[PDB]
């Protein structure tokens, strides 16, 4: 499974530059897909949305109608057809492997990434640890408050869990809040109050540090966090 | 809803859709079920028209496709997963002209014919009968007496007749004659038609359901 | 001698028969005449699972009793989200006929099985992200009329061949081959403990396997037609099977014979399924009247009608929970009742 | 005199035979929703065109009791137009829902390979949904043209009322015509094709050719023959709501379950 | 040729016969007890409220 990209380089503002994300390893046409920018020395915020296939897209309050992102299902790549570029749009875009079941694990892959670069109501979520020292084989209960309750009708509690590595891309560590996602070791675990969400983590290696970004998926203008850093 | 439950809500459409083009595409990819005896011509009869557990065959002829079953292996009761060619739309049976003697064969192949034909759960599903072997029963007949093979036969030592009364023998295990047909394409082992004779009994029983569908038929 | 043994055979049949006789002292029924009736049951159609392109064959739950597996003719095994109507998976078997669908109890794989004559078991979470076959089980001669999953490596498939095979997935071959089911098996259930799985087949017998040492330890024919579906009650020392004559004949391991059979002059149409319930005082069936008429445990009276169905009621399941009921049915619909 | 007499006896006739028509539609379509009954498609149209026949049927009866009842009414012009207003919006409903009932017909029956069939083929109850909303903008034009009409008429002008009307009926049942024809053609290529290899409809092409050949006869007359106008109220009424006399008993001959309820029903009269 | 399968039924009936047989009586005994015992917790049996129901 891979999620090579294109597009990046020196891009003038007001212009047009297209990113495409050729999927190599899974089903592209039956497996949504997402855009999370992160700039070059900032955190991570979610861009815009394309289903399995283009169904429906959503776009943030800084890129509606400005963007146009689309796909090839037959060609297993994803065109992310940008225009009007500017100053706060300059940020590494993943095309993240996203995928929508019950129980199922979004944003389970992050792609290597292309750096774009440009020549010069929501659900807000608090993430107050800023940062902590975590020491290794030492249990870590890390906590993301919610300005509206995550729960719902169906009582699922929509609140994930990343972790962004140096140099490489997110992965998914705990979704839905309390499940634990395919090949993360077992010591972490989600338990949360309905605002106050802790992430248990027991017994922590250097394969966990990072920064952790709290993300709800409830209104599809999603949230996430500042990113409290790990290190040792 | 949710945002994971609006856009779970989507996949399930975009899933549904997936499937109505699956569907669209098995509105001409027709469903064959091959049923043959051991060593009825069926070997022959796949080979001809293609020009253990289940043998799946597929392919296409001007524009219609056709997913092609055996079943000869996976002997068993056949009681507990005969229901799983409900959605079978074409049954193509197999047999050889010249059977009627050897131990007898014909009648085992008539016998799993009736199940098939007068089953309860294959009342809709309509019959194709591809014969194999021809030229061996045309040279045996004048050789050896049908009477063996049926005791209330009269008739004289020719194929043409022999074969008339083993297909009319072979049609009469069909009770529920109204909503499916048996088509006939004597082949003489050798002929390259048979993907045509195919194409055009399927198309007439896609229309014989479609006119069923709309209440003319 | 082939006769001297038939006739020792003949000998401990008949001291089988004697044995069970000489237990029986008294009936279920005469226990619980003596109790208050369940009375009438009533459950509604809550939600129905629609997207299957054809006839629903199997349907399992999982221990969340949240998320349910459902086999079609289609090619498709779709996976559902039950309080959230949602088709969660919709997986393109290489062979299109599946009459056999297992959720694992941890969830993390599916099994399907039919003419194929092979155990194809997915790893749904995959790292892809779809849905591929992880192994493709071919020991057996016959058909896979049913599959449970012991633990994520071990399933135990109810065959065709007459016998049932417990199979190693990693290594692929068979670990253990249950023979002495003279007809070929269409169900088997499992104990909760996971020591002693029963297996219904074809020779209207069901029969108590022990799942380590590796044979059968009690035997129960009791039946005139085929066991479709068994399932042990919730302490596990009984079992009711059904059958296609559409009686179901429950049977105490203990007393190793029948207890009581739950038959109407109105129900002709043989049973293709069979669900207990949390507590057991509720035997479910689902038959080809295209209902799920329901009948009391303790007392032999149908205390239920339940339908919502167009066609057969394939396959019928009760959650680990006990909260819900869930009709599998050929009008490819799968329909909750509370 | 004696031709307004026997018309008048014609359209009573077809008033009684067309709520026959419609209420037997209504009713064995209506159990079986009730009772549990599998229904198709093809009766959910026909339930549809049963109710707006019936609504047409009302309509024309209540036409010429007014006629009978108050002719000083029938003098008021007011009713007239209101009148023709509901009959063009119920009569366009009832053309075009039989004329999306062929469309179901010829895109189910026949066996055409372009992937505009094809594609037609499968959204065939969509397309026939499809065609029932899309003539709305030649029914919106119909009222408007016909309203344009009246307005002149107020301020030989009934004549131009008939001709507009006869035209605007004309043209869904042509393109119903068009289906119809390719639909004889598609089944007699198929019936060629199976020709090489080893080897109702006549009621609904009759009453197409003598609703044809009705309607050419009345539209020629009453564009170029006289002495029709003093009863061109009245022929024009018991001619425009002929079709849903006939073509539901037709259309009920034409269906199957329709067809065996038909024969439950009088097994039941005995 | 016959003496192998004839003697393993011939064994595996012998293994089913030895084993003890309890009573009908405490059989369904037993069965009344654990239908009693949970039968309050039963859904099926009691549907609960709607309020403690997933399936409104
Ligand atoms: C010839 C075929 C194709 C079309 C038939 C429709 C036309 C010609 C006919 C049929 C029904 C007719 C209308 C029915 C009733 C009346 C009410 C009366 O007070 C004045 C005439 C008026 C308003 C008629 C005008 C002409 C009419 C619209
Ligand atoms: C009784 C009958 C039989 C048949 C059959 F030939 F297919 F068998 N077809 C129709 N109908 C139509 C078919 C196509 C187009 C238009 C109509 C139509 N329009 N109005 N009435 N029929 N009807």
């Amino acid at each position: 499974v891979q999620l090579v990209e294109s597009g990046g380089g020196l891009v003038q503002p007001g212009g047009s530059r297209k990113l495409s994300c050729s999927a190599s390893g899974f089903a592209f046409s039956s497996f949504g897909m997402h855009w999370v920018r992160q700039a070059p020395e900032k955190g991570l915020e979610w861009v815009a949305y394309i289903s399995s296939g283009s169904g429906t897209i959503y776009y943030a309050d800084t890129v509606k109608g400005r963007f146009t992102i689309s796909r090839d299902d037959p060609k297993n790549t994803l065109f992310l057809q940008m225009t009007s570029l500017r100053s706060e749009d300059t940020a590494m875009y993943y095309c993240v492997r996203s995928i929508y079941y019950y129980g199922s694990s979004p944003f389970d892959f992050w792609g290597q990434g292309t750096t774009l670069t440009v020549s010069s109501s929501d659900i807000v979520m608090t993430q107050a640890t800023s940062s902590v020292p975590v020491t290794p084989g030492e249990s870590v209960s890390i906590s993301c408050r919610s300005s509206k309750s995550l729960l719902h009708s169906n009582g699922n509690t929509y609140l994930y869990w990343f972790l962004q590595r140096p140099g490489q891309s997110p992965q998914l560590l705990i979704y839905r809040m309390s499940n634990l996602a395919s090949g993360v070791p077992d010591r972490f675990s989600g338990s949360g109050s309905g605002t106050a969400f802790t992430l248990t983590i027991s017994r922590l290696e250097a394969e966990d540090v990072g920064v952790y970004y709290c993300m709800q998926h409830l209104e599809y203008p999603l949230t996430f966090g500042a990113g409290t850093k790990l290190e040792l | 809803l949710s945002a994971e439950d609006k856009a779970a809500v989507e996949r399930s459409k975009m899933i549904d859709r997936n499937l109505q083009e699956d569907a669209e595409r098995d509105a001409r990819t027709v469903k064959l079920l091959l049923l043959g005896a051991g060593e009825s011509g069926k070997s022959t009869i796949v080979k001809q028209m293609k020009i253990t557990g289940i043998i799946e065959t597929q392919f296409s002829f001007k524009d219609l496709h056709f997913r092609m079953f055996d079943v000869g292996g996976q002997r068993s009761e056949r009681k507990k997963w005969i229901h799983c060619f409900e959605g079978v739309t074409c049954i193509i049976f197999c047999a050889a002209l010249s059977a009627y003697d050897m131990v007898n064969r014909m009648h085992e192949s008539l016998h799993l014919f009736n199940s098939i034909c007068n089953h309860k759960y294959f009342s809709t599903t309509s019959i194709i009968l591809f014969l194999n072997k021809k030229d061996i029963f045309q040279e045996k007949v004048t050789k050896v007496h049908l009477s063996i093979c049926f005791p209330e036969y009269t008739g004289p030592n020719t194929f043409e007749d022999a074969g008339n009364y083993i297909k009319n023998q072979f049609l009469d295990l069909n009770l529920k004659k109204e909503d499916k047909e048996i088509y006939s394409h004597m082949t003489c082992a050798t002929d390259t038609q048979n993907v045509k004779f195919v194409f055009d009994a399927v198309t007439d029983i896609i229309i014989k359901e479609n006119l069923k569908d709309c209440g003319l038929f | 001698e082939l006769d001297q043994l038939r006739q020792e055979a003949e000998q401990l049949k008949n001291q089988i028969r004697d044995a069970r006789k000489a237990c029986a002292d008294a009936t279920l029924s005469q226990i619980t005449n003596n109790i208050d009736p369940v009375g009438r049951i009533q459950m509604r159609t809550r939600r129905t699972l629609r997207g299957h392109l054809a006839k629903i064959y199997a349907m399992h739950w999982g221990t969340d009793s949240r998320l349910l597996v459902s086999a079609s003719q289609d090619g498709k095994l779709i996976i559902w989200d039950s309080y959230t109507t949602n088709k969660v998976h919709a997986i393109p078997l290489r062979s299109s006929w599946v009459m056999t669908c297992a959720y694992a109890p941890s969830g993390n794989y599916v099994a399907c099985g039919g003419l194929d004559n092979i155990c194809s078991i997915y790893n749904l979470k995959t790292r892809e992200g779809n849905v591929r076959v992880s192994r493709e089980l071919a020991g057996h001669t016959g058909y896979l009329s049913c599959c449970r999953f012991l633990d994520d490596n071990q399933i135990v498939t109810s065959s065709g061949d007459t016998t049932c095979a417990l199979w190693d997935i990693e290594t692929g071959q068979q670990t253990t081959t249950f023979t002495g089911h003279t007809g070929d098996v269409m169900s088997l259930s499992l104990a909760p403990d996971t020591r002693l799985f029963v297996s219904g087949a074809c020779d209207a017998s069901a029969k108590l396997w022990d799942v380590r040492e590796g044979m059968c330890r009690q035997t129960f024919t009791g039946h005139e037609s085929d066991i479709n579906a068994i399932c042990f009650f919730p302490n596990g020392n009984a079992f009711a099977t059904g059958s296609d004559d559409a009686t179901c004949r429950l049977f105490d391991l203990r007393a190793d014979q029948e207890l009581m059979t739950y038959s109407h002059d109105n129900i002709i149409c043989g049973i293709t399924s069979v669900s207990f319930s949390k507590s057991g005082r509720l035997l479910l069936a689902g038959y080809d009247d295209f209902n799920c008429n329901v009948w009391d445990a303790l007392k032999a009276d149908r205390a239920g009608v339940l339908a919502g169905h167009d066609n057969r009621v394939s396959c019928l399941g009760v959650t680990d929970d006990g909260m819900a009921v869930a009709t599998g049915s050929w009008d490819s619909f799968l329909k909750i009742w509370n | 005199g004696v031709i307004k007499s026997i018309f008048t006896f014609v359209l009573i006739v077809e008033f009684i035979i067309g709520n026959l028509g419609n209420s037997f539609i209504a009713l064995v379509n209506c159990i079986d929703w009730v009772k549990g009954r599998k229904i198709s498609s093809v009766d959910r149209i026909l339930t549809a065109l049963a109710i707006s026949r019936i609504s047409l049927v009302w309509l024309i009866f209540g036409s010429w009791c007014v006629s009978v009842f108050f002719p000083a009414l029938f003098a008021t012009e007011k009713m007239f137009r209101m009148l023709t207003n509901i009959w063009t919006v119920i009569n366009h409903f009832s053309v075009w829902l039989a004329t999306g009932l062929g469309t179901f017909y010829f895109l189910k029956i026949a066996n055409f390979s372009n992937s505009i069939f094809l594609y037609l083929k499968w959204r065939v109850k969509k397309v026939v949904l499809v065609l029932l909303l899309v003539t709305s903008v030649f029914l919106f034009l119909n009222i408007a043209l016909i309203n344009i009409h009246i307005n002149a008429s107020i301020n030989r002008f009934s004549s131009l009322i008939v001709l507009t009307s006869t035209v605007f009926i004309f043209i869904p049942f042509t393109l119903s015509l068009a289906m119809f024809l390719l639909l004889i053609f598609s089944m007699w290529k198929h019936r060629k094709k199976m020709q090489h290899t080893v080897k109702g409809v006549k009621s609904v092409i009759t009453f197409f050719l003598l609703y044809a050949i009705f309607s050419l006869s009345f539209f020629i007359s009453v564009w170029t023959s006289e002495r029709l106008e003093e009863n061109l109220i009245i022929l024009s009424q018991v001619m425009g709501m002929a079709y849903p006399s006939c073509h539901s008993c037709v259309l009920i001959l034409g269906n199957k379950k329709l067809r065996q309820a038909s024969l439950s029903v009088l097994l039941w009269l005995r | 040729a016959s003496i192998a399968q004839a003697r393993k039924l011939v064994e595996q009936l012998k293994m089913e016969a030895n084993i003890d047989r309890i009573k009908v009586s405490k059989a369904a005994a037993d069965l009344m007890a654990y239908c009693e015992a949970h039968a309050k917790e039963d859904p099926l049996l009691t549907p609960v409220p709607a309020s403690e129901n997933p399936f409104r």
